[PDB]
RNA sequence: GGGCUACACACGUGCUACAAUGGACAGAACAAAGGGCAGCGAAACCGCGAGGUUAAGCCAAUCCCACAAAUCUGUUCUCAGUUCGGAUCGCAGUCUGCAACUCGACUGCGUGAAGCUGGAAUCGCUAGUAAUCGCGGAUCAGCAUGCCGCGGUGAAUACGUUCC
């Protein structure tokens, strides 16, 4: 369990069911079942015995969950012995992209707490 | 071994999506197996598989 | 940024060239941190012109596509009162 | 100041009477008379599909059945609320009608919108339902406590 | 060259959602007003997209910006942190500009926070108003969830001056 992207759950249409794979989004579904023909096909699960096969060579060609979590490990760590200023905002809990820090911004600075008060 | 703790063991059949076979022992009469040696890449020596790895690192960067 | 090309000021150029050519001089400031690590550039260390004082950096080769200037951030921390 | 003027509704064409056109503008949201047309007529579909009666019937029964006799209204006079029971104006009547009904609607959680809202008026028809049980604790709060609104106020 | 964009946090004010009156896909259909020559830039072609190549027309009731969106019609998901929502970030591109690190915008791909309607408290509005959907402009090399306008769809209630 399973086949292709480990994990793929059941009684849900293949294509919901395989963007939940960590690689494939949506529109790469749309495009490995335009490579398929399946049509949609099958709302459960029953596609074929061998197509399910021919699938998972397909995905089998895209690459490749932990793996992949790997590439973004293996990037942010290259990201943060290169000096640096982007890992560095990767472990300030300051946003990366630039958008300030005097409001908001709480995705990494989490919730609680205050500490300070005048007068 | 216990009488009628222990789970009877026909001959088994395994099987996998490569058409690879395997014949050993299991409660069930036959077994379908998503993954197998002859078919994981990294028993089956140094297949590129998806990778490749390395391409690019820690620079090839350029354009003209 | 787009294409043809990543940017130096062109002076960073020359000097860089002929610190590789010959010479091999090291620690050198330079005020325009715009221009953009080059694979000739490797090896270089520079002083950093942040404003209130020079930071020096050597390249690794890693560091190419990444602004010369970024590395160094001109931002003092934090600064805060009662840490833990 | 003075009573203000009220526009009459356009009736609706089904069934004809306007009362539906105030369901119409009452079950509304976002501003949208063709979502609650469509919520409209599937529900009159919905009620001609199960148990077979004129919808109609079913909704003028439900109308009536979902309007309190009387209600209270709080003043605080003094210490602690005061609530002041009173005969309530027939359109105020259809009023809190059809609103504790399109409330007590949204909430039946049920996957259909119109199926629910089915549900709930039959609910109305057959003397319960959360609508029929709010009028009977608006029917609680008043008579119980009509004493301090009697004559006086 | 920086900084005016700080960052443990507080507050004011907007935007987007927490979903089946819905999401997604396909088809179909109705605007107003404003801007445009150092400009708007059609059509044709290239790229999944953004845009690019090239270039007609327009000093404009002619032509261009430009396609209205909600909606309607069907297909599909069937009540859940979800085909709900989009945050954050990675990679790869793109427009403007000598130049996009600080500190720009946009796109493709990938990642899929929190949030399932919100305590005390508090705001607006008496009809084309509230509710909500798109469009344009001033600003402007680039940058508009802000501001100023344009139109679409379009209600509920007003017993009354006891009380604030």
């Amino acid at each position: 369990a399973r086949i292709a992207g480990v994990d793929i759950p059941r009684d849900k249409r293949v294509v919901i069911s395989l963007t939940y794979i960590f690689g494939i989004g949506r529109t790469t579904a749309q495009q490995v079942l335009k490579e398929a023909g399946v049509s949609e096909d099958t709302r459960v699960r029953d596609l074929t015995e061998e197509e399910l096969g021919k699938i998972r060579d397909i995905i089998d060609k895209l690459k490749v969950e932990g793996d992949l979590r790997r590439e973004v490990s293996l990037n942010i760590k290259r990201l943060i012995e290169i000096g640096s200023y982007r890992g560095i905002r990767h472990r300030r809990g300051l946003p990366v992209r630039g958008q300030n820090s005097k409001n908001n911004a709480r995705t990494r600075k989490g919730p609680r707490r205050t500490v300070a008060n005048k007068k | 071994m216990k009488a009628g703790i222990h789970p009877n063991f026909k001959k088994a059949t395994v099987k996998c999506a490569c058409g690879n076979e395997f014949e050993t022992g299991s409660v069930k009469e036959e077994v379908r197996v998503e993954i197998c040696s002859e078919c994981h890449p990294f028993y089956t020596g140094r297949q590129k598989f998806a990778s490749a790895d390395g391409r690019v690192d820690r620079f090839n960067k350029k354009y003209g | 940024s787009l294409k043809k090309g990543p940017f130096v000021d062109g002076h960073l150029m020359t000097k860089i060239e002929k610190l590789n050519e010959t010479d091999k001089k090291q620690v050198v400031k330079t005020w325009s941190r715009r221009s953009t690590i080059f694979p000739q550039f490797i090896g270089h260390t520079i002083a950093v012109y942040d404003g209130r004082k020079h930071v020096p950096v050597f390249i690794s080769e890693d560091m190419v596509g990444h602004k010369l200037g970024e590395f160094a951030p001109t931002r003092t921390y934090k600064g805060h009162a009662s840490d833990d | 100041k003075g009573p203000v003027a009220k526009r009459d509704v356009l009736p609706d064409p089904i069934y004809n009477s306007k009362l539906v056109s105030r369901l119409i503008n009452k079950m509304m949201i976002d501003g949208k008379k063709g979502k609650s047309q469509t919520i409209l007529y599937k529900s009159f579909d919905i009620i001609k599909e199960r148990t077979g009666n004129d919808a109609m019937e079913v909704f003028e029964q439900a109308l009536k059945n979902i309007m309190p006799v009387l209600e209270v209204k709080a003043r605080r006079v003094g210490g602690a609320n005061y609530q002041v029971p009173v005969e309530v104006r027939p359109e105020r009547r259809t009023t809190l009608g059809l609103r504790w009904l399109v409330n007590y609607a949204r909430l039946r959680g049920e996957k259909t919108m119109e199926e629910r809202l089915a549900n709930e008026i039959l609910d109305a028809a057959n003397n319960t339902g959360a609508a029929v049980k709010k009028r009977e604790d608006t029917h609680k709060m008043a008579e119980a406590n009509k004493a301090f609104a009697h004559y006086r106020w």
